[PDB]
């Protein structure tokens, strides 16, 4: 019928407020599968969002060492520094400082209160710092991408130019944590087994879950509107032109589906088209010879199952023959 | 002789294809081997079982 | 309203009995059973689930504790119809209660081939690929990577 | 027809009579779902009472397995065909050939 | 939707008596037609007992005391 | 710049064949590419409007399961080639088709008495073998358009249609699609990089047009996302 099904959810659990757990069903029979597939790769890939994407340290030029004031090595703080979920305004790159000291661990709540931008977890510790003259500060910088961005294509940022600022750090611009799509058998009235669609998932708390997966719904919208039927219904207006009479007239009279002696001695009377017929009465039909009440039945009963009468008045013929 | 016949076409020497999965739409690692088998149905349905 | 009437109703096969259908067989355990019961395992208690087709649908693993592969394997299966047995079945006959074999406490949950072999396959690691040497901060964040 | 074949197969469904084999060459006379008339060459025609052959394909009917048993024609009009040549391959052939 | 007695197991003494005072509150409950405790999911009587002995609140001892209770009262309510 | 990207757009619609067809779309940002590639797949194999015959009625035979007097093949075979061809109507969703023939010959789906709406997508299909001169068939044939596939069996409602006995069903297995390979490249622009075309070639039965059962693709996968693009604790 050209006319498919909608989901109705019935399950959206929001633990944790950072862990969602939503459902949709009922769906088509394949529908679950794609739909949680382009679901996934468009929030682990596409998903535009913000991170940190650059620190920068006193005089630690080299992953292989170690500063002391802090009891960890710099791989544990770039590990750290990469959970760091931070959102930005309008703004396309923004810096920020962390140029303190002290002796309890560093937290994400000492970054400057740059009003631009704001941490989503205050209280997420950056690094557990030495308890005695712990003299060491850095500086971080976030942007705004599409997705995971490696140390790979960083690497020819790193060969481009080299000042104080050149670091690497990977980026997981997707807001969006983690994603797990499943499928499972759902029952409508009548039909048993349907693709029931059940989503998990877990961000960074920069967005609300359901809030990601509507972004990515409309990113996807906005991806397909190229080709969405151009219109709603594609056509929201109906016309009409059609001729005043069928052209079954113009048909041979082959086409009445009778027998071979009947079409033969209709074809020897000059009687090759079915308007040419219609519009004449029966009178000459048994004036011609071997013309009984086989053919004559035959073609009435015809021309019965087709509507038209035996004997009319038309002038338009013949159009245009 | 097999290897030599499936030279003959377009087919790889190795008889192993690489595949796309139908759902998720991406590779399978390691081309797996894919054939055209002579199969047989049992005598043994389900309508007459159950 | 009446015994025949119900019957007919049954017979006619409509779409107000299959909701029924589901309440009445939510939370009541069927018995499964394999052809010859070597030991105890060969009788257990499942709950129904509702399939399209004619055959039974079982799950892979506790094949195992039946010895029954699937070359044509014909299983039975019985209702309790009482509530004592229902009972029973779920407190006794239950796959979940039992994991361990009545010769040896090893399990008889062990895993098959096939996923046997899909772990195996995920832990071999080998000595350079795609993202060989790098760091990552999680789990998730790994099962990211790798879709 | 089954792909990967043993050379036998063609043997094993020409030597049981579940097909159609011709018991003498000649040239296809009239073809139909059913009825086969093939008329013999006049070399292998007999000397008197002289005519054709007419085969009567076995159409559904229950085996011994309940299992549907048929034959269909696999030859055109005028086909020249040979003495013991196959001329409805029968179920689970082709072409006579076992096909299973 | 149970999938573990395990806890319960490890409450009463075995399996034999426990099913014994499930099935006796089970028949207490949907045949007899009384009013449990526990808030339910829409489901059988079978996992509402099953829960119900699973928390603590209903035993052998306890379905003792109250039907003798009950016979009590009833008796009361006869005088 | 790096947020509210562009929209791809099809800029082919070259057909290789009468059937098997090829489309281009460009251009796609990343990762993009295999998204829409697997998405369009699924959508084209799993429903398209199909326009395949559900059931048909002869007047020399009353069962599928015997035989007629004249012609080569069985009734079964003849059911087969009738599912085989493949109909395009416009106008209506369902019509009776007639298809009447005579004489000793290949007899194909170009023998029919066709309409003004309904048309052959390829009239060489051969569908009987009419091999006796005295052998006249004469037939109707009910093509009906869908969603989906259907058995035989499972489509019946009542029992009072399958009365007449040369109402003979066949399962209307419509699908105007067959196969749908797709695949990405690299893009054009005038300064940019990483750019991905996708290429989507299709082998089908010739009755769907390629960028009518696309847009019909892209609306069917827009309504199921427009079903959630603004979801909420909605029941
Ligand atoms: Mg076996």
């Amino acid at each position: 019928v050209t006319e498919f099904l909608k989901p109705r959810l019935v399950d959206i659990e929001q633990v944790s407020s950072t862990h969602a757990k939503v459902t949709l069903e009922p769906l088509e029979r394949g529908f679950g599968h794609t739909l949680g597939n382009a679901l996934r790769r468009i929030l682990l890939s596409s998903m535009p969002g913000c991170a940190v994407t650059e620190v920068e340290i006193d005089g630690v030029l080299h992953e292989y060492s170690t500063k002391e004031g802090v009891q960890e090595d710099i791989l544990e703080i770039l590990l750290n520094l990469k959970g760091l979920a931070v959102r930005v305004q309008g703004k396309d790159e923004v810096i920020l400082t962390l140029n303190k000291s002290g002796i309890g661990p560093v937290t994400a709540a000492d970054i400057t209160h740059d009003g631009d931008v704001e941490i989503v977890k205050p209280q997420h510790v950056i690094c557990h710092l030495t308890d005695e003259n712990a003299s060491i500060s850095m500086r971080i910088k976030v942007q705004r991408g599409r997705g995971y961005v490696p140390a790979s294509t960083r690497i020819h940022s790193e060969e481009d130019e080299r000042p104080i600022g050149r670091l690497l750090v990977d980026a997981c611009y997707s807001p969006v944590e983690r994603i797990a799509y499943n499928v499972e058998a759902a029952r409508v009235e009548q039909r048993t087994d349907l693709d029931k669609l059940v989503i998990e998932m877990e961000t960074n708390g920069t967005i609300d879950p359901e809030e990601a997966i509507r972004r990515a719904a409309t990113i996807l919208a906005e991806q397909l509107e190229a080709f969405v039927d151009l219109r709603d219904v594609r056509q929201p207006e109906v016309k009409e032109e059609k001729p005043e009479f069928d052209p079954i007239l113009l048909r041979p009279v082959d086409d009445l589906e009778l027998t071979v002696r009947s079409a033969n001695c209709l074809k020897a009377e000059a009687i090759h088209y079915i308007g040419d017929l219609v519009q004449r009465t029966e009178v000459e039909l048994l004036k011609t010879p071997n013309l009984g009440k086989k053919s004559l039945t035959e073609i009435k009963d015809v021309l019965a199952s087709r509507g038209l009468s035996l004997g009319m008045r038309l002038e338009n013929w013949p159009p245009a023959s | 002789e097999i290897k030599e016949l499936l030279k003959l076409g377009d087919l790889p020497t190795s008889g192993q294809i690489r595949l796309y999965d139908g759902r998720t739409g991406e590779q399978f690692e390691r081309p797996v081997t894919v054939g055209y088998m002579y199969m047989l149905k049992l005598n043994h349905l389900v309508d007459d079982k159950m | 309203t009446t015994i025949k009437a119900a019957k007919k109703m049954v017979e006619r096969e409509e779409a107000v009995v299959w909701d029924i259908l589901d309440e009445v067989i939510r939370e009541h355990p069927v018995l499964l059973n394999r052809a010859p019961t070597l030991h105890r395992l060969g009788i257990q208690a499942f709950e129904p689930v509702l399939i399209e087709g004619k055959a039974i649908q079982l799950h892979p693993l506790v094949c195992a504790a039946y010895n029954a592969d699937f070359d044509g394997d014909q299983m039975a299966v019985h209702v309790p119809l009482t509530l004592e047995a229902q009972l029973e079945a779920r407190a006794l006959m239950m796959s979940t209660n039992n994991i361990l074999s009545p010769a040896n406490g090893e399990p008889i949950i062990v895993p098959s081939q096939d996923v046997v072999l899909g772990l195996y396959y995920m832990t071999r690691d080998c000595v350079n690929a795609k993202g060989e040497g790098m760091v990552l901060t999680g789990p998730k964040e790994a099962e990211r990577l790798y879709r | 027809k089954p792909l990967v074949g043993t050379g036998m197969e063609r043997a094993v469904a020409v030597d049981s009579g579940v097909t159609a084999v011709a018991k003498r060459g000649g040239v296809v006379q009239y073809v139909d779902a059913s009825r086969i008339v093939i008329k013999v060459n006049e070399d292998e025609m007999y000397p008197g009472e002289a005519g054709i052959d007419i085969y009567n394909l076995t159409k559904y009917t229950r085996s011994n397995q309940n299992t549907c048993i048929n034959q269909m024609p696999c030859v055109s009009l005028g086909e020249p065909v040979e003495r013991g040549d196959v001329l409805a391959d029968g179920p689970s052939t082709d072409l006579g050939e076992l096909a299973l | 939707a149970r999938v573990t007695v395990q806890d319960a197991v490890e409450k009463i003494g075995n399996r034999f008596d426990l099913v014994l005072v499930a099935a006796r509150r089970a028949r207490q409950m949907q045949v007899g037609g009384k009013d449990p405790l526990v808030p339910e999911e829409n489901d059988k009587t079978t996992v509402i007992a099953l829960r119900e002995i699973e928390e603590g609140l209903i035993n052998n001892q306890i379905l003792d005391v109250r039907e003798r209770q009950e016979q009590q009262e009833q008796e009361a309510a006869e005088l």
